[PDB]
C-alpha cells in the first residue's frame, strides 16, 4: 500500500465535517488546481478544419 | 475440414440498385452467423446499423428460404416500437441489411446491470413492448422470440422490437418456450403473450421464471406451469404474470387487453426514461 | 459484493494466462455490448484541502469531500443529489439547499467550473457516485456505485473500465478508440501481452481498494 500517495477518506479516521475548511477566491482555487495532480483530457480546437 | 475460408467484408457497401454508399464503421456484434456493424451512408451522413450475412451460411435453400421470410417480414413493417427497415441488398458474397441503430443495446443488458427494476420501470418498458406487439398481432405477425435480448433501446430510450429470424406472418429454439409449443399442439398469437409475461416477471423478480441450470427440469417446469411468484411483488403485478403465464393460451389475455390491466392503470407510469437507467435506478 | 466477484473474475482470467497462446485471436472475445455506460472522463485531486473532483462521460460532475460526503450535480447544470456519511442520499436543485451544504455547493461549482471546456425525462436523471479512488505516481484507480472500477494509467494516458456484472473490461488506447471484451472470452481466444499485464495489474489494484476499507 506503500504506492498509495493519496486515497479516499476512511470514514473512520477522516475529518466528520467540511467546517473548518475556508472557501477560497476561485482565482486561488484555479490555480492551486493547476498545480494538483490532475486529468483534464484536453482535445485541441481545430478551427472547423 | 468442412467450411470454405469466410469471405472479407468490403470497407464500403454498395447498393447498386440505389447507388449508395455505406461506409462500414465499428463492430457492434454478432447475432446469430451475422455480424453488425455501424455503417454510414457517405452522401448523406446517415448513421445506421448493418447486419451482414455471408452467403456461405445460405446455401441449401432451407437456410435462403429463411433469410428471405426474416427479410420480408420485417420490411412491411413501420411502427416506433419495431427496429426500423432501412432497406437490403446483395453482392456475391454477402446479403447486407440496413437497420435504425440502437446504441443503448437491449434490455438483457440492463437486466444484467440492474437486475430487478422499480415497478415504475416496468410499466414502461412493458407498455412500449406491448404497443409493439399489438401492431405485429394487428399485422399477422408472430414473432415468436421475444426475449431481453432484442428488446432494444435507442439514445432516447426508446424499446425497438427486433430478430424476426423466427417471425412469420399469418422453426428454430426460442428463448422463452411456450407449453402449447413444447406440448406440439400447435401454436399461435398467443405464443408472444407467454413471452411478455415471461419478460415482466424477469424485470420485476430480477430473474427468469422457470429456467435452471439443466435445460430438462426448465422444460417440465413450463409444461407443468410450475414458477411461483416472489411474495414481495405486489398481488397487482403477480395477478398479471399470472394471467399472461397461464397454462391454456386460450386463457392469455389478448395483446388488446393488457394494456388495460390495472398493472398498467395504477400506479406511477414515466412516460419517458433517462439513459441513467441503463446501469442504476432513478430518481423517485 | 462488485470488488469481491470482480476480483475473482480477474483471478480466472489471469489464471488463464491469456497472452501465452501460441496464436491470439483477441478481436473474437470482443463484446460492443457491454460498453460502459459512464465512466471518467476527467478529475482533479485536490484532496490536500477538498476532496477528490470528477467529470463523468455525460458530462455530469461530482466531489468526494474530505468528510466522506458526495455531492453530484448532472449535466443540467442544477439538479444534486448528496450522499451523506451514513450513505443516505438526498434529491436537490443548486436554487435551494440546506445551508449546511453550502460550502460544498461553491466547493463544486469550482470544481465543475475549472474541468469544464432537458427534455422530459432527464428529470429522472440518477447518477452513480465515487465510492473509492487511490492514487499512485503511475495511475489512478476509481470505484463508482454501480461497481464499476476505473484504472488510468498516466504514462500512456490509457485506461481499463471494469465491469464485474458485464464481466467485462474495455480498454482505452492512446488514440482514445474504445474495445469492450468480455473477459470469458479473452480466457477462450486470448489477448496481446499488453492487455494481459494490465489485467493482472487491474486485479493489483483491486486488492488494494479492498485493503484500504
Amino acid at each position: 500500500l506503500d504506492d498509495l500517495v493519496a486515497e479516499s477518506p476512511r470514514k473512520e479516521f477522516a475529518r466528520i465535517n467540511m467546517d473548518g475548511i475556508a472557501v477560497p477566491d476561485e482565482r486561488e482555487f484555479d490555480i492551486e488546481a493547476d498545480m494538483r495532480p490532475h486529468e483534464l483530457e484536453q482535445e485541441s480546437d481545430t478551427f472547423g478544419a | 475440414p468442412k467450411s470454405a475460408p469466410l469471405k472479407e467484408i468490403p470497407d464500403v457497401l454498395v447498393d447498386p440498385r440505389t447507388m449508395k454508399r455505406y461506409m462500414r464503421g465499428r463492430f457492434l456484434g454478432k447475432g446469430g452467423f451475422a455480424k453488425c456493424y455501424e455503417i454510414t451512408d457517405m452522401d448523406t451522413k446517415e448513421v445506421f446499423a448493418g447486419k451482414v450475412v455471408p452467403k456461405s451460411m445460405l446455401l441449401k435453400p432451407h437456410q435462403k428460404e429463411k433469410m428471405s421470410t426474416e427479410i420480408a417480414i420485417h420490411k412491411s413493417l413501420d411502427n416506433p416500437h419495431v427496429v426500423g427497415f432501412h432497406g437490403f441488398f446483395e453482392d456475391d458474397d454477402f446479403v447486407y441489411v440496413v437497420l435504425e441503430i440502437c446504441r443503448r443495446r437491449s434490455l438483457l443488458e440492463l437486466h444484467k446491470r440492474r437486475k430487478a427494476v422499480t415497478e415504475p420501470e416496468a410499466r414502461y418498458f412493458m407498455r412500449q413492448t406491448i404497443q409493439g406487439v399489438q401492431y405485429l398481432h394487428n399485422n399477422r405477425v408472430i414473432h415468436r422470440n421475444l426475449k431481453l435480448g432484442n428488446l432494444f433501446l435507442n439514445d432516447d430510450m426508446d424499446v425497438k422490437i427486433g430478430d424476426f429470424g423466427l417471425a412469420t406472418k399469418i422453426c428454430g429454439t426460442p428463448n422463452y418456450i411456450a407449453p402449447e409449443v413444447l406440448c406440439k399442439k400447435g401454436h399461435s398469437f398467443e405464443v408472444d403473450i407467454w413471452s411478455l409475461g415471461c419478460i415482466l416477471y424477469t424485470l420485476l423478480v430480477g430473474k427468469p421464471p422457470f429456467e435452471t441450470s439443466c435445460l430438462k427440469e426448465t422444460y417440465i417446469r413450463i409444461k407443468k406451469n410450475e414458477y411461483s411468484v416472489p411474495r414481495h411483488i405486489n398481488p397487482v403485478a403477480s395477478a398479471l404474470i399470472r394471467r399472461m403465464l397461464h397454462a391454456d393460451p386460450t386463457l392469455r389475455p389478448s395483446v388488446a387487453e393488457l394494456l388495460t390491466d390495472e398493472f398498467f392503470t395504477s400506479g406511477y407510469a414515466p412516460m419517458r426514461l433517462p439513459t441513467s437507467c441503463l446501469t442504476v435506478p432513478p430518481r423517485f | 459484493t462488485h470488488l469481491t466477484d470482480m476480483l475473482q473474475q480477474l483471478a480466472v482470467v489471469n489464471a488463464a494466462k491469456p497472452s501465452d497462446r501460441g496464436f491470439i485471436r483477441q478481436e473474437e472475445a470482443e463484446d460492443p455490448a457491454c460498453i460502459p455506460v459512464f465512466w471518467i472522463s476527467k478529475w482533479v485531486d485536490y484532496s490536500d484541502k477538498y476532496g477528490l473532483g470528477y467529470q463523468l462521460s455525460d458530462n455530469s460532475v461530482g466531489v468526494l469531500f474530505n468528510d466522506s460526503t458526495r455531492l453530484i450535480m448532472c449535466a443540467d447544470g442544477d439538479s444534486l443529489q448528496y450522499i451523506d456519511r451514513n450513505s443516505l442520499e438526498s434529491y436537490l436543485s443548486v436554487r435551494s439547499y440546506p445551508s449546511a451544504l453550502s460550502k460544498k455547493i461553491t466547493l463544486l461549482k469550482y470544481f465543475r467550473n475549472y474541468m469544464s471546456e432537458p427534455r422530459e425525462g432527464d428529470e429522472l436523471t440518477r447518477l452513480p457516485y465515487l465510492r473509492h479512488w487511490f492514487r499512485t505516481k503511475s495511475a489512478i484507480v476509481l470505484h463508482l456505485s454501480n461497481g464499476t472500477v476505473q484504472i488510468n494509467f498516466f504514462q500512456d494516458h490509457t485506461k481499463l473500465i471494469l465491469c464485474p456484472l458485464m464481466g467485462a473490461v474495455t480498454y482505452i488506447n492512446e488514440k482514445r478508440e474504445f474495445y469492450t471484451y468480455k473477459m470469458t472470452l479473452i480466457e477462450e481466444f486470448g489477448c496481446c501481452k499488453e492487455l494481459a499485464s494490465r489485467l493482472r495489474y487491474a486485479r493489483n489494484m483491486v486488492e488494494k481498494l479492498m485493503a484500504c476499507k
